[PDB]
């Protein structure tokens, strides 16, 4: 398998720089051109530029030739993009992608969200949404009080995906984000199956697992 | 630069119907022999994905129901029979000359059958309440279409603020939406009341439906 793996989401202070990386594997790194592509939030696609990793020849979309520096480390199979003196308009998901011959882009990185802000990064708290309707039960994790985006959630390290709904973040009054991820399962098997939500907030390096157990009390004091 | 103009911006199709989306280049992007237009699919949350290269070459592993045609400036992507997992934005891209440019995207939306929400309610975790705050989450699961009205009632009184909603994109397997509505109160406020209720109105339902708990 061919794979491009990008560095984590990051907050960058206005006027600062940031260096994104893209690690290639499952093919010979210098045999394919690498493109960088920008996707503004809720927006379409813009080409930043192209690097030939064999001979270092670059070609920039003129619009970005003062913003972006493309390099590679051939010994380590990794393309880099340095973005200089960031402003609000640089807030976007940045993708690396490969191309055999500078036409179609056949394999893509998963993207890096760069958020330009003066506000501090903050990791989320994770709270259980403990488990009915037509014999099904709902359960979930509330992922609260983080900045910037994104948070990702998986269930049972990726084994549980059917019925999962991981909501778009909402922006709270505090300026911190919030999101919930929920699943529906059989109510019948709540005592036999285990449901663990895996919450990732790369900018704060938060990587947290939370067992969501059934709500199991006669005494009220 | 070359401008790619996609149309329509949004396409709605029923389950299993044909979808056609157009991409017009502002100038020619074909030789005598080959076309330099490519098509991508961006599923929600994921990077774009190569479907069709050189106007009509189906990329490997891409399902057979996808196809492409045209030459010169006018290019079309056809989905012969739309499945739930085809919910995506589709982008065209040329590689005729520097710089390659993308189209603006066509959002493909799926007009599946009407479905009422199953509604659930979650009181705050004990864990959260230790910290001084209470989130109560109301879940509307697997409904279609999108319009749904959610209202919070605390001791039967309509709450005016202190809640936030978020709806999912159309689900990749069944094309429905889900919605969370979270009511955030301080621990004190939360504890000064008994009944927490969420009242849901949706066109697949003939009455409002109420889920609640007493604490």
């Amino acid at each position: 398998q061919v794979q491009l793996v990008q560095s984590g989401a990051e907050v960058v202070k206005p006027g600062a720089s940031v260096k994104l990386s893209c690690k290639a594997s499952g093919y010979i790194f210098t045999s394919y051109y690498m493109y960088w592509v920008k996707q503004a939030p809720g927006q379409g696609l813009e080409l930043i530029g192209e690097i030939n990793p064999s001979n270092g020849d670059t070609n920039f979309n003129e619009k970005f030739k003062s913003k972006a520096t493309l390099t590679v480390d051939k010994s380590a199979s990794t393309a880099y993009m340095e973005l200089s003196s960031l402003r609000s308009e640089d807030t976007a998901v940045y993708y690396c992608t490969r191309s055999d011959g500078r036409n179609d882009m056949d394999s893509w990185g998963q993207g890096t969200l760069v958020t330009v802000s003066s506000a501090s990064t903050k990791g989320p708290s994770v709270f259980p949404l403990a488990p009915t309707s037509g014999g099904t039960a709902a359960l979930g994790c509330l992922v609260k009080d983080y900045f910037p985006e994104p948070v990702t959630v998986s269930w049972n390290s990726g084994a549980l995906t059917s019925g999962v709904h991981t909501f778009p973040a909402v922006l709270q009054s505090s300026g911190l984000y919030s999101l919930s991820s929920v699943v529906t399962v059989p109510s019948s098997s709540l005592g036999t199956q285990t449901y663990i939500c895996n919450v990732n907030h790369k900018p704060s390096n938060t990587k947290v697992d939370k067992k969501v157990e059934p709500k199991s009390d006669k005494t009220h004091t | 630069d070359i401008v790619l103009t996609q149309s329509p911006a949004t396409l709605s199709v029923s389950p299993g119907e044909r979808a056609t989306i157009s991409c017009r280049a502002s100038q020619r992007v074909s030789s005598s022999t080959y076309s330099y237009m490519h098509w991508y699919q961006q599923k929600p949350g994921q990077p774009p994905k190569l479907l069709i290269k050189y106007a009509s070459n189906l990329e490997s592993g891409v399902p057979a129901r996808f196809s492409g045609s045209g030459s010169g400036t006018d290019f079309t992507l056809t989905i012969s029979s739309v499945e739930p997992e085809d919910f995506a934005t589709y982008y065209c891209q040329h590689s005729w000359e520097x710089p390659p440019t993308f189209g603006g995207g066509t959002k493909l939306e799926i007009k599946r059958t009407v479905a009422a929400p199953s509604v659930f309610i979650f009181p705050p975790s004990d864990e959260q309440l230790k910290s001084g705050t209470a989130s109560v989450v109301c879940l509307l699961n697997n409904f279609y279409p999108r319009e749904a009205k959610v209202q919070w009632k605390v001791d039967n009184a309509l709450q005016s603020g202190n809640s936030q909603e978020s709806v999912t994109e159309q689900d990749s397997k069944d094309s429905t939406y889900s919605l969370s509505s979270t009511l955030t109160l301080s621990k004190a406020d939360y504890e000064k009341h008994k009944v927490y209720a969420c009242e849901v109105t949706h066109q697949g339902l003939s009455s409002p439906v109420t889920k609640s708990f007493n604490r």
